């Protein structure tokens, strides 16, 4: 196919861990350890021959 | 509107349609609590006060500010290629700006009665810091999260003692809107009118603008003397034509001038001795002497001297993880100006020469040099290019005159900029809960665009990237996933006539 | 075997003219660059000026434009250069070398031909002294 | 405006790795191709490395080449006596309209 | 006012139906204040841009027609019936604009005179007598033209954008009269001129035409100040001085080319501006250069060169009748008071240049097809009637 | 026309920046490594909090030029007639007049009010207000380099005693 | 028109910014218009 | 990132459909004659 | 139409519309037997 | 063109033939003809 | 580099019409040279 399925992308956004209280121009490296879970459905319509 | 559904999705991407381009940008914030909740008068006395050019008087803030004003916020590197390549002038037209997914945390869990307090400041009634190139800005790869910086103000000093002059102000005293992890804010703002920034450089020079095949109908004088000896005093006259083309009559004479002592990258060319700041160009005011910085636009250098550049004269872009203070040539980025030079002069040269006398029988003619030029009526000049890492827009301050406005740093000048827009925690109880907010922000601005008509046969020049093989992407990701900038990019390539 | 025999040694006070010649043999004189490049007793190498396989088109460093000429004669498969007003900083040895890289190359971004000379002569020691 | 600049020497001890390295303008390294000529004292250069890594037939596999943005270097492997002698990193240059070279390299082994 | 005048013109073949790059080199080069870059084109140019083009011995222009007819092709001496003349003009401003240069090749004065077309060139970016990449060329026949035939006409109108009336009166009051008083307003800017006198005995015997001269620098090449900022010629009372470089200077007819005489031109000065602007051979005034004190005398130095200040009125140049009447602004990212300095009407979209040339006709062919363009051409030039009419608005 | 404005700035035109953060401009802050010969080097530091006199600025005050300056206290004066001689003055057709009351600038530095312009100032008024965004009557507008240094000449500078109006100045008018 | 997504900046065709005798794609003193090279028309990109 | 994305808490839910360009019937037969039989 | 008048114009440009282009160029040729 | 576009192809063609001259060997034949078409 | 021989003709890729031989000239599309070697071409296979 040209135009096959197209791709899923799927991340979790990043949640920072405290940032210090004076300000600093590095971008923060420290993060909460997250993970994310749900449900999937597909449904594809099969024409036969 | 609830805890359990997002108040705001995720936007970023580049319309080109026609004439205009519509940017848009999202990031991932975290908001700290700033000064413990408090007001703190700050000064130079409490780092000692020794210099009294270095000399301030003001307050921190507990509160927080948004910065979006340098151009890499919200063109990629590939949009500011597009740009840059295909159009003669831009300049910003409206502006949307979008708060949400509010997040406040406890020290780690989510406190959800929290607020969030954020106003933007309309009636520009707070000093306004936007337009100092400071850092804490969105940063330029989407995927990186900023700190939100803190927000603090100067007002009048007597050393490091205020006046009676001197204005206090608490943000507090103004209204603003409270948000929990339901809510979300969202404004508007329009750009007053503003020139169009040229994004292009001349093919021509202010002193070649002439028909080489033809002679001017006017004279000039060609000899005081007719030869050796005594009493040949004469005047003679000749026709300015293409042999000379120096001394040919011309409408339009070139902008003002500020001199910069001129340093060179080959450091033993320059002289051994510290120079850095007592070789310095400078204005006082009120006693402090502060640094000509950039100051006025001049070209960086002649053709053919790369080496050299003006000490104050150019913005200097440090690169990627490039430390504080003290950091060699190498660790910088060092702009230069080389597409004015048809119209500006040099900053390094002086302006021209001028007679300093009367001549006469018994005394010759004398001439010095002019070292500072002002405007003079019939000039033409360009003002300072833009860059992707530079500034967009600065506050014209708010006097009874100026001239010319645009900000000498680079970019747009305006009476109502884009306004200040604060946040900050606000206070769960001198005893606090230790807390701090994250989100997300969408920033989308709308930009004008000029289109290049030019007739000119030959190709023009291009910003590309460099094929050759290389360890790295210029413009991505390293292996240890730091995003780097290699270069400056200015705007100007493609030419006009004069 | 290619060979390129530079010329005799000369002493030349300044203001003088010296003419260095170049003569290959064993191979095709005409496909060829020659570059001309000298080196001062104890410094290191200045390129000088080129020629083409043609002899029709020539190159000069910029501090040499003027007072350099280049002629190549097939006739005899000699390549000569020519110096004028010499100086005591002239004074150097005259290398004569032979690029084997015939054409250009037109890929993305600016053209370039390689310029790497495999052969070079001997070399002629020219002193100008008073 | 554009140069080309080597560190005037260089030393190892035989079979040690030795890299010589030259910084370049845009002009020239950039984007031009880099050739490097070593020259023994009393003797006309050698061609060691051309058109940036390729090396010509008769020269010794220990010798490489390598280009990096506007820098260009040259690595001599399981060093030898003979080795030792100066190395010119060389480029032609679009401003120049010409070639230019290095000021080049002394190499010095130990022994 | 509107003035119309008719001209007879006479148009030859320029560079041999070639365009042709011209440098510093090509016309023998050797001075870095002279050198320069560009090219010549076949393309002839018609400028009417002197005011004694309209005039016969407050105002400002306000309409511009144009008329290019009685078209007469000629081949050498017969006619040619079937050639054509091509014509276009640049009314995107997309060409070098070359009739801000006060260059020679007018419409005559005189209406009975027949005048040649001038020929069209242009300079871009020079390095040396080199071009730099970002230097342009622009191919004239790139540009879409009307082609005339020999019973055909060129018409187009032109408005002239709205500019400042010229002022043609001269101040009774003096600025400082209107000398220790307050005053609100101050003199205009200054950048002094050397002093040259008309009787050579005074002055010194020594050559200081160039080097005693004012000058500004651009990308390190030297250009006179010429005219320069609109000064008062001299003081009152002395008319024997002028700015050495400070004033139009004209020929008188048939004066010479080079070395002439100081009575084969003709001076003008602008003795009338002294009312609001200082002379140019004075010094704009003094400033305090320390801080006295009991062990201090108080110090003073002078003003050479002083820029624009607020509180500053000033007179703008004179014109002539000999002289230009506009130029056109340097597209820029700013100016000030863009009243082009040798006199006259500055303006962002001036009176559009209008392109001449003639249409080759190639010579036999070699009648075996050759790839090689055609170098062989008729001898060939056009002659006709120009028309040029302006209204202008009177104060 | 304009309103005129009857109010004095609370901020200063050197100033307005933000006290807590860093400029992204760097500066050079040191040409040599230290005593010795032969010690040229560049280095650059980031114009922050601690410097700020070097920090890049888009807006610089506004024309000056210059006035003598006269000491209420009489005996800190010069003892010797100056009044006309000492006078900034300008000339039109060869007649002096002086330069008076000027372009506005500031009467006097902070903390000292026993000076003024000696023809700077409407009589005796201070002009003190627009110190934040003028350049101070009796001072020099700053300093510009005279020449190119190099290993043979060191850096210098020259005073700068009348400036007239450069792109990116901001000023205040004298008041009612 | 090209929809790209590539975040770094293209190859582009560019003429050269130093100084030369002659212009590229221009007549010389003679007046002979020359091509100074062969321009393909391959420089930006797209994924596979 | 510099693609605009959906974002989702745990309330949020996420849909879309598509259309399957025509492609030919995939062959899942097996020939009971061979070509050089025909 | 006639002798002494012009049977066309010259056209040289191009001329860039959104998704088009239009190229427009004029010569002179001499045609031999 | 090359810098800004991924694709382009031509959709219509417009020529035009003009300005007869005819000479003979150097003068103008007012009456000589040119034949001119396309193999469409 | 190259053989010392004449290989121009003889050593050419070529196809055959009713007894005479073409030159394969450019030929189908194919990549000049390998990464890293800009010295070689194909000896038919360019457009010169």
């Amino acid at each position: 196919m040209k135009h096959p399925p197209p791709q899923i992308l799927i991340k979790n956004t990043p949640v920072p861990a405290d940032p210090p209280t004076a300000f600093n121009k590095d971008k923060l490296n420290s993060f909460i350890t997250q993970y994310s879970t749900g449900q999937v459905s597909v449904e594809i319509e099969w024409e036969l021959q | 509107d609830g805890v359990g559904s997002s108040s705001g999705n995720w936007h970023c991407d580049s319309q080109w349609l026609g004439d205009r381009v519509i940017t848009t940008s999202t990031r991932t914030w975290a908001l700290p609590t700033y000064n413990n909740h408090l007001y703190k008068q700050i000064s130079n006395s409490t780092s000692g006060g020794s210099s009294n050019d270095n000399a301030y008087f003001g307050y921190s803030t507990p509160w927080g500010y948004f910065d979006f004003n340098r151009f890499h916020c919200h063109f990629s590197p590939r949009d500011w290629q597009r740009l840059i390549n295909n159009n003669w002038g831009f300049r910003p037209k409206r502006l949307n700006f979008k708060l949400f997914n509010i997040q406040v945390k406890e020290v780690i869990a989510n406190n959800l009665t929290s607020t969030v307090q954020v106003f933007t400041d309309s009636d520009y009634q707070l000093p306004y810091v936007l337009g100092s190139a400071h850092e804490g800005c969105l940063p330029p790869f989407p995927a990186d999260v900023f700190m939100i910086p803190q927000y603090g103000y100067l007002t009048l000093n007597d050393g490091s003692q205020a006046v009676g002059r001197s204005s206090f102000y608490c943000l507090e005293y103004f209204p603003s809107q409270m948000l929990r992890t339901g809510n979300n804010f969202q404004f508007s703002y329009e750009f007053e009118n503003v020139p169009f920034h040229s994004s292009y450089a001349h093919s021509q020079s202010l002193d070649r603008l002439m028909n080489p095949l033809i002679d001017q109908y006017l004279y000039y004088l060609s000899k005081t003397i007719n030869g050796s000896g005594q009493n040949q005093q004469t005047l003679k006259f000749s026709v300015a034509g293409p042999s000379n083309m120096a001394v040919q009559g011309r409408n339009y004479i070139p902008g003002p001038s500020y001199r910069q002592q001129r340093v060179s990258t080959t450091v033993t060319q320059n002289n051994n001795s510290e120079f850095a700041w007592p070789g310095a160009s400078s204005w006082a005011l009120n006693g402090r002497n502060s640094l000509m910085n950039p100051g006025p636009a001049m070209a960086s250098h002649k053709e053919g001297e790369d080496r050299f550049f003006p000490l104050s004269g150019s913005l200097i872009f440090g690169k990627q993880g490039t430390g504080r203070d003290n950091v060699d040539a190498d660790k910088v980025m060092i702009t230069n100006e080389e597409e004015i030079k048809t119209t500006n002069p040099v900053a390094t040269e002086s302006y021209g020469q001028v007679a300093t006398n009367h001549q006469s029988a018994q005394a010759q003619a004398q001439t010095g040099w002019v070292q500072n030029q002002g405007i003079l009526p019939g000039m033409v000049w360009q003002d300072r290019d833009v860059y992707l890492q530079g500034p967009i827009w600065a506050k014209i301050p708010h006097t009874d005159g100026n001239f010319h406005p645009s900000p000498l740093m680079g970019g747009f000048g305006m009476k109502h900029p884009p306004p200040q827009i604060l946040i900050k925690n606000t206070p769960v109880p001198n005893s606090f809960i230790t807390q701090y907010s994250t989100g997300q922000v969408s920033v989308e601005i709308e930009w004008e665009l000029q289109k290049e008509n030019s007739k000119r046969w030959n190709p023009e020049i291009q910003y590309t990237s460099n094929y050759y093989k290389s360890n790295n992407v210029e413009f991505a990701v390293n292996t240890e996933g730091v995003y780097s900038e290699p270069r400056p990019i200015g705007t100007r390539y493609l030419t006009r006539n004069l | 075997q290619v060979q390129v025999v530079e010329s005799g040694a000369e002493v030349k006070k300044p203001g003088a003219s010296v003419k260095v010649s170049c003569k290959a043999s064993g191979y095709a004189f005409t496909t060829y660059y020659m570059h001309w490049v000298r080196q001062a007793p104890g410094q290191g190498l200045e390129w000088m000026g080129l020629i083409n396989p043609s002899g029709d088109s020539i190159t000069y460093a910029q501090r040499f434009q003027g007072r350099v000429t280049m002629t190549k004669d097939t006739s005899t498969s000699t390549v000569y250069m020519e110096l004028s007003s010499l100086r005591s900083e002239d004074t150097a040895i005259y290398y004569c070398a032979r690029d084997p890289n015939v054409a250009f190359y037109y890929g993305s971004g600016n053209y370039y031909k390689d310029n790497a000379m495999d052969v070079w002569g001997q070399g002629t020691t020219v002193t100008v002294s008073s | 405006q554009s140069v080309l600049t080597q560190p005037p020497s260089a030393s190892g001890t035989p079979g040690q790795r030795v890299t010589i390295s030259c910084s370049g303008s845009s002009s020239n390294i950039g984007s031009n191709p880099v050739n490097w000529y070593q020259q023994l004292p009393g003797t006309a250069p050698k061609l060691l490395i051309y058109s940036n890594n390729q090396r010509p037939s008769g020269v010794p596999d220990r010798f490489s080449g390598s280009k990096s943005g506007t820098s260009a270097s040259l690595a001599i492997s399981g060093l030898q006596s003979e080795d030792e002698a100066d190395y010119y990193c060389a480029a032609w240059d679009d401003s120049l309209n010409g070639v230019l070279f290095g000021g080049g390299t002394k190499l010095t082994v130990l022994g």
